[PDB]
């Protein structure tokens, strides 16, 4: 959980490492101008074809057993082919409700393994899901843009914590 | 409502025998204060 | 219910340090304050050590002053008194008791049992 | 210093009669709290001193109906209805009023023979 | 050190009508002073609520019948209390509460509050205990003994105490605490309201809305909750007839009124009575 900080989504977006950065909830460009009440980052690794499975309204056996996104998802999913990042099989990347943030604790545990010899497709792909919570309450994490003086009693265009309008205050 | 909070309920065009079995003296029906009518059971 | 446990015996010589143990069970040692009290066989009790609730530490006896210290551990709940130059007044069963303060939920009033609970006790032997 | 001393050393007594011991004090035993305090220890032969009473008003747990408070001024009295054999050991009278906690020599209880 | 002293006899069940209790503030401002229908789960009006005695008061004293049954949590809980002394100062949530499934614990300090999730190995008796601390120190617990041990404490949190006692209670007015505990999505929500009451031991007729205290993100499932109370070792537990009322929420109490200031002065339940449903349909109280 990220709070009490100034976000800089422009720098994160500029990075070319992210193979896919499209946000289902919103558009990446508008992120800087917008402020979010809370940010939750969930990081993990998947097969690579589960990226299609891992998306709003997308189902996959591994995803279903492990993690399923809510039907409506106002957030971003950043997946990248981390074979170079994860080049090294790894018996720790063991792929073993569908409620938001599903939980879990014959043995249910299952084995897995990838090696550089193995095919690139079979190799792991890294994924980070940034869920933005907008409770319409005081928002701790806002964009990098600096504020400006306040004016009153005159027809002016305004902006408060990411909500825009025109009027008199 | 300015005069009492007591009300009656009309189940339109049904039989008073079918009303109690309807899942939907309010629910369980009553031998007293039950009336039949061409419009329904009151 | 309240009980007390103590050491068995000690073999020492004049002018040498000795260590005698004491413990309060039933009512934990926290529930009260131990007074290291010493006596001879069928003799009056000497107030060798008193863990004053007001001061929260052991004060010594005037008759045998400058002769004792203490060492206690809270994790193991083991309390020892390091006495010295024992006597026939010490050559007997060391009975240690504790004074307790009892109050309702508020601290309306604190009692002073003086010496509430007693145990088997520890012997002592002094030989030249 | 409150000089505490038990006048008697031995007390052979026949069964079925009140008996007690005196415990004199050089100065008064009145406590700062306004309520007097008393204490009595019974040590059966080869046994730890069993606290007969931590307070005269409220005697210790496990005291026979025999033992009851009484006395005259400085002298105390553990009144007894019908004496029992087990009380054949040493006796101590203590005052928990003051911090020095000065005690008397002690008394021994015996069976008449 | 987990010491067990509770008895093993049940209490004669007692009930009492809620009288409209269990309405709380959802979301942001609405100053319209006009109705606003909502679809959220509350405690239905005029639904009887049990009445548990933490220390069953029978005969001369209740201390001889210590009893704190483990209650199911279900969808949500409305917990109401009026104890003078804070014997009940904790809470436990979980599906099995036995060294599995990452159970949740909440504890209240005399000046703080701590929430934790450590997959606790609960002792058979959920108590805390309080001790005296030797020199120039008053009553205070040396160690918690709610559970055998804590395991990895996935979630931690500390903040100011939820329960307030600064209010000066007299022989007439006694504080009443109401809490709504809910678990929706990945959020555990606690809506609390403290207010004096003097009419009766029961809940007097009226209206009052529970403001939210916190919204903790906890990824745990709650089925059974056992009210945790720091049994005060009055060597030897004791309680001034401590008792608590537990109600189970249902998914319907819709209409909500507002006044000029922005408080929920009155509300309606559409499914309670045909008249109430008529009032809901017209979107008007009269
Ligand atoms: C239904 O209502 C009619 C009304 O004429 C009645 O004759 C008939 O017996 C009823 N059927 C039932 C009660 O099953
Ligand atoms: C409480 O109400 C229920 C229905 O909600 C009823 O079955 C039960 O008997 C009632 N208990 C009482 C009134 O004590
Ligand atoms: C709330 O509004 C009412 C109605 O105008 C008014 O009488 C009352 O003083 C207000 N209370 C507060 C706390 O603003």
């Amino acid at each position: 959980r990220i709070s009490n900080c100034v976000a800089d989504y422009s720098v994160l977006y500029n990075s070319a490492s992210f193979s896919t950065f499209k946000c289902y909830g919103v558009s990446p460009t508008k992120l800087n101008d917008l402020c979010f009440t809370n940010v939750y980052a969930d990081s993990f690794v998947i097969r690579g074809d589960e990226v299609r499975q891992i998306a709003p309204g997308q189902t996959g056996k591994i995803a279903d057993y492990n993690y399923k996104l809510p039907d409506d998802f106002t957030g971003c999913v950043i997946a990248w082919n981390s074979n170079n990042l994860d080049s090294k099989g790894n018996y720790n990347y063991l792929y073993r409700n569908l409620k938001p943030f599903e939980r879990d604790i014959y043995f249910p545990l299952q084995s897995y393994g990838f090696q550089p010899t193995n095919g690139v497709g079979y190799q792991p792909y890294r994924v980070v899901v940034l869920s933005f919570e907008l409770l319409h309450a005081p928002a701790t994490v806002c964009g990098p843009k600096k504020s400006t003086n306040l004016v009153k009693n005159k027809c002016v265009n305004f902006n408060f914590n990411g909500l825009t309008g025109t009027g008199v205050l | 409502t300015n005069t009492s909070n007591q009300v009656a309920v009309l189940y339109q065009d049904v039989n008073c025998t079918e009303v109690p079995v309807a899942i939907h003296w309010r629910v369980y029906s009553t031998g007293s204060n039950v009336f039949q009518t061409r419009a329904g059971c009151l | 219910q309240v009980r007390v446990v103590q050491s068995g015996a000690e073999v020492k010589n004049p002018g040498a340090s000795v260590k005698v143990s004491c413990k309060v069970s039933g009512y934990t040692l926290t529930e009260l304050s131990i007074h290291w009290v010493r006596q001879a066989p069928g003799n009056g009790l000497e107030w060798m050590g008193g863990f004053d609730p007001e001061d929260g530490e052991t004060i010594y006896a005037q008759k045998f002053q400058g002769r004792v210290t203490m060492t206690e551990d809270t994790s193991t709940d083991t309390a020892y008194m390091e006495l010295s130059s024992l006597r026939s007044d010490d050559t007997a069963v060391y009975y240690c008791a504790t004074a307790g303060a009892i109050t309702g939920t508020p601290r309306n009033f604190y009692y002073y049992y003086g010496m509430d609970v007693w145990g088997q006790g520890t012997t002592v032997t002094v030989s030249s | 210093d409150i000089v505490m001393t038990q006048t008697p050393l031995s007390s052979p007594v026949t069964l079925g009669q009140p008996a007690s011991i005196s415990c004199r004090s050089s100065q008064s035993l009145v406590h700062s709290d306004g309520n007097t305090y008393l204490s009595w220890l019974q040590q059966r032969p080869g046994q730890p001193p069993r606290l007969l009473i931590y307070k005269i008003s409220n005697r210790f747990s496990g005291v026979p109906d025999r033992f009851s408070g009484s006395g005259a001024g400085t002298d105390f009295t553990l009144k007894i209805s019908r004496v029992e054999a087990e009380d054949v050991g040493v006796y101590y009278c203590m005052q928990v009023t003051q911090f020095p906690y000065t005690f008397g020599q002690g008394t021994k209880l015996e069976i008449k023979r | 050190q987990c010491v067990n002293l509770t008895t093993r006899t049940q209490l004669p069940p007692a009930y009492t009508n809620s009288f409209t209790r269990g309405v709380y503030y959802p979301d942001k401002v609405f100053r319209s002073s006009v109705l606003h229908s909502t679809q959220d789960l509350f405690l239905p009006f005029f639904s009887n609520v049990t009445w548990f005695h933490a220390i069953h008061v029978s005969g001369t004293n209740g201390t001889k019948r210590f009893d704190n049954p483990v209650l199911p949590f279900n969808d949500g809980v409305y917990f109401a209390s009026t104890e003078k002394s804070n014997i009940i100062r904790g809470w436990i949530f979980g599906t099995t509460l036995d060294s599995k499934t990452q159970s949740l614990l909440i504890v209240n300090n005399a000046t703080n509050v701590v929430i934790k999730v450590c997959e606790f190995q609960f002792c058979n008796d959920p108590f805390l205990g309080v001790y005296y601390h030797k020199n120039n120190k008053s009553w205070m617990e040396s160690e918690f003994r709610v559970y055998s041990s804590a395991n990895n404490c996935t979630f931690e949190y500390v903040s100011q105490p939820f329960l307030m006692d600064l209010e000066g209670k007299q022989g007439n007015f006694k504080n009443l605490r109401e809490f709504v505990f809910k678990n929706i999505d990945g959020y555990f929500k606690i809506y609390s309201k403290h207010t004096p009451i003097n009419l009766v031991r029961d809940l007097p007729q009226g209206f009052s809305a529970l403001e939210p205290l916190v919204d903790l993100p906890i990824g745990i499932n709650i089925t059974r909750f056992q009210t945790l109370l720091a049994l005060h070792r009055s060597y030897g537990w004791t309680a001034g007839a401590a008792a608590y009322y537990v109600g189970y929420l249902q998914p319907r109490t819709f209409l909500l009124k507002y006044n000029e200031n922005g408080t929920i002065t009155d509300a309606v339940d559409c499914a309670l009575d045909p008249l109430s449903e008529t009032k809901c349909t017209l979107k008007s109280f009269t």
